[PDB]
């Protein structure tokens, strides 16, 4: 299946930069490693890599501004080809829950 | 001080490989143990 | 008032890269109507790209693994130096992979060395610690994640030189504690080594994929 | 591989203009995105101008935008920098410079080959 073709993975935040066309295929774009790729203007840019783990996102607002609550943050792996540390497939997610408090009492 | 070392059937000589040829995978091991042995010959000595 | 127009496209360039994808062009000028006292302007581009594609694959470089597990803290043809003020080596080892179509070979020492103390099933003095810090909620997304702190029975770590200077060439070494401990403490609730508890996480938000969210 | 030749430096006064040419390799012209750097008495060699490989694409250093304009002729081999309004800081030895580009908009401001320079002296 083709594919856009993207020449710069950001990381920072995911998005793919430099568009250097499209019809293509996945494999002749991700033969440089350094490039990227994403279906249409609809998201999820995955660098043409091999599958690693990207960096933990900023906790999320806690869940209520009073006493304990609980707060998430996100980790996405992104790659082509393979798999990264835990059998996760390339858009799989792992999260982090955490007890925070917004006011002690 | 002309001293001169000469090569008999008493001397001993192997290769070490540049860092790169240590990343092939039949120098990686040999890399270790000549490195080792290098921090273990000015740290230990002979123990006889 | 002349309307202006385009010209010959010129020559295609070669693809640039020996790898992967590049891109071509081909120029073109205005030059044969030319606008002159006003018109327009040519209408369009002066400039066309084109996607060239190798299918050849392209070098990548070799990354360093994690290192590896420390060796044991004993001597080099002699026994062990267990439970005694004998200051030792061990030895780690990373791994280069990733390595393919010529890329550039890992950079940096694939050997680690540093000195060492052995506590190895050592019998030693212990103090319970305090509460821990309370660790994730676990499971994250799954039915009623809970916390977990613990106090543990520490060893009380002999009280050996940490610094000892070597000669040959005068080097001093940072050395460390290595090994698995026998903290010997008295019990607290029933248990001797680790006593933990659980509490569960209020007010747990649910998992929604981000794939998911965004669209 | 590429070989660049620049030319038509020279002794011009405060305010005057001149406009500097750079020959490139011609079989290869095409492929590298072009710039000119310059590089004064005591000074570090600095960004001047850049052009993409299609002569559509500008990039320039802030002092001086609105000064020099970089074209590019891709029937003849060559780019050009028109200096105008020249003071006494841009004297310089300038130096043209040829950079492998994927994309042929792509202005660069690293660059892999370069000339042997031409002196531009400004005299107040
Ligand atoms: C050998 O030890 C020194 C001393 O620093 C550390 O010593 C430990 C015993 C412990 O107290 C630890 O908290 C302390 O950081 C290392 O030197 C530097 O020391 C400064 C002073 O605090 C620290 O801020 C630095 O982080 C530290 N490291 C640097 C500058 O890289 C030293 O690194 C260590 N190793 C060697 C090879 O000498
Ligand atoms: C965040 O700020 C706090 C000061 C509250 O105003 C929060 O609103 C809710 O207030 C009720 C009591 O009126 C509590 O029971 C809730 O726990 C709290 O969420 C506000 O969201
Ligand atoms: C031509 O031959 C190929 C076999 C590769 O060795 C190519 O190397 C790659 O070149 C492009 C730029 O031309 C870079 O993006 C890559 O990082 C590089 O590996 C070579 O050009
Ligand atoms: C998330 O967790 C830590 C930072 O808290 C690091 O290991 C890394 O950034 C990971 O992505
Ligand atoms: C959440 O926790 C702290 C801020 O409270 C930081 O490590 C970081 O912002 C993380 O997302
Ligand atoms: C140039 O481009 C096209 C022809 O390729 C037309 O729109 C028109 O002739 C214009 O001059
Ligand atoms: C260039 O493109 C085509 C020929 O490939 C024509 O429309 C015309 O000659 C233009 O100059
Ligand atoms: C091994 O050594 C330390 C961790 O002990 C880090 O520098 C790194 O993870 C390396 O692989
Ligand atoms: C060696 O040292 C300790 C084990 O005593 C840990 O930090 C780790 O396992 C390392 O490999
Ligand atoms: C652990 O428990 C208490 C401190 O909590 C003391 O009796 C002693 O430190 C024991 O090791
Ligand atoms: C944990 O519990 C309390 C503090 O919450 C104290 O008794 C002590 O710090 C213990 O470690
Ligand atoms: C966990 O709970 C609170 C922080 O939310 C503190 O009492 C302490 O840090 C404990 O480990
Ligand atoms: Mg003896």
């Amino acid at each position: 299946d083709p594919v856009l073709c993207f020449t710069q993975y950001e990381e920072s935040s995911g998005k793919c930069k430099g568009l250097l066309g499209g019809g293509v295929s996945v494999e002749d774009c991700c033969l440089n490693t350094a490039f990227a790729y994403q279906k249409r203007s609809g998201g999820l840019c995955q660098p043409c890599r091999s599958p690693r783990w990207s960096l933990w996102s900023t906790w999320a607002p806690c869940s209520v501004t009073c006493s304990e609550g609980s707060q998430l943050r996100y980790r996405r792996c992104v790659g082509w080809n393979g798999q990264c540390s835990g059998k996760v497939a390339p858009g799989t997610l792992e999260w982090q829950l955490q007890a925070c408090e917004d006011q002690q009492c | 001080p002309n001293l001169s070392y000469i090569i008999g059937k008493d001397t001993w000589v192997e290769h070490w490989p540049e860092e790169d040829e240590c990343q092939d995978e039949e120098n990686q091991k040999q890399c270790q143990d000549l490195g080792a042995f290098t921090e273990s010959m000015v740290v230990f000595g002979c123990p006889n | 008032g002349v309307a202006g127009g385009w010209g010959p496209w010129g020559p295609v360039s070669p693809c640039p890269v020996t790898c992967g994808l590049g891109q071509t062009m081909e120029q073109r000028t205005c030059n044969h109507p030319v606008p002159q006292h006003g018109g327009p302007f040519c209408a369009g581009d002066a400039t066309r790209t084109h996607i060239c594609n190798t299918a050849v694959p392209c070098p990548v470089d070799g990354e360093w693994d994690s290192w590896g597990e420390w060796s044991p803290c004993i001597r080099r043809n002699m026994k062990s130096i267990s439970c005694q003020e004998i200051p030792g080596q061990q030895s780690r080892g990373r791994t280069c992979r990733g390595r393919k179509f010529d890329g550039h070979r890992c950079a940096g020492q694939q050997q680690d060395i540093r000195h060492c103390y052995s506590i190895q099933h050592c019998p030693l003095k212990g103090s319970w610690s305090e509460w821990s810090t309370w660790g994730l909620c676990m499971p994250p997304c799954g039915p009623n994640p809970t916390r977990a702190r613990q106090r543990l029975c520490t060893p009380l770590l002999p009280k050996y030189p940490p610094t000892v200077s070597m000669v040959e060439g005068q080097g001093e070494k940072n050395v460390t504690f290595w090994g698995r401990p026998l903290p010997r403490c008295e019990e607290l609730q029933g248990q001797k080594l680790v006593v933990e508890e659980k509490r569960p996480c209020l007010h747990v938000p649910a998992c929604k994929d981000p794939e998911e969210e965004e669209l | 591989q590429v070989q660049l030749v620049e030319s038509g430096g020279g002794l011009v006064q405060a305010g005057g203009s001149l406009r500097l040419s750079c020959a490139a390799s011609e079989r290869t012209f095409t492929i590298y995105a072009m710039g000119w750097f310059r590089q004064a008495p005591g000074k570090e060699r600095e960004f001047v101008a850049a052009i993409s490989r299609s002569g559509e694409n500008t990039d320039y250093a802030d002092s001086v935008k609105g000064r020099f304009t970089i074209s590019r002729d891709n029937n003849k081999n060559t780019i050009s920098l028109q200096m105008n309004s020249l003071k006494p800081e841009d004297t310089a030895v300038y130096y043209c410079a040829a950079g492998r580009a994927i994309l042929v908009h792509t202005t660069k401001k690293e660059y892999d080959h370069w000339g042997q320079g031409t002196q531009v002296t400004v005299s107040s």
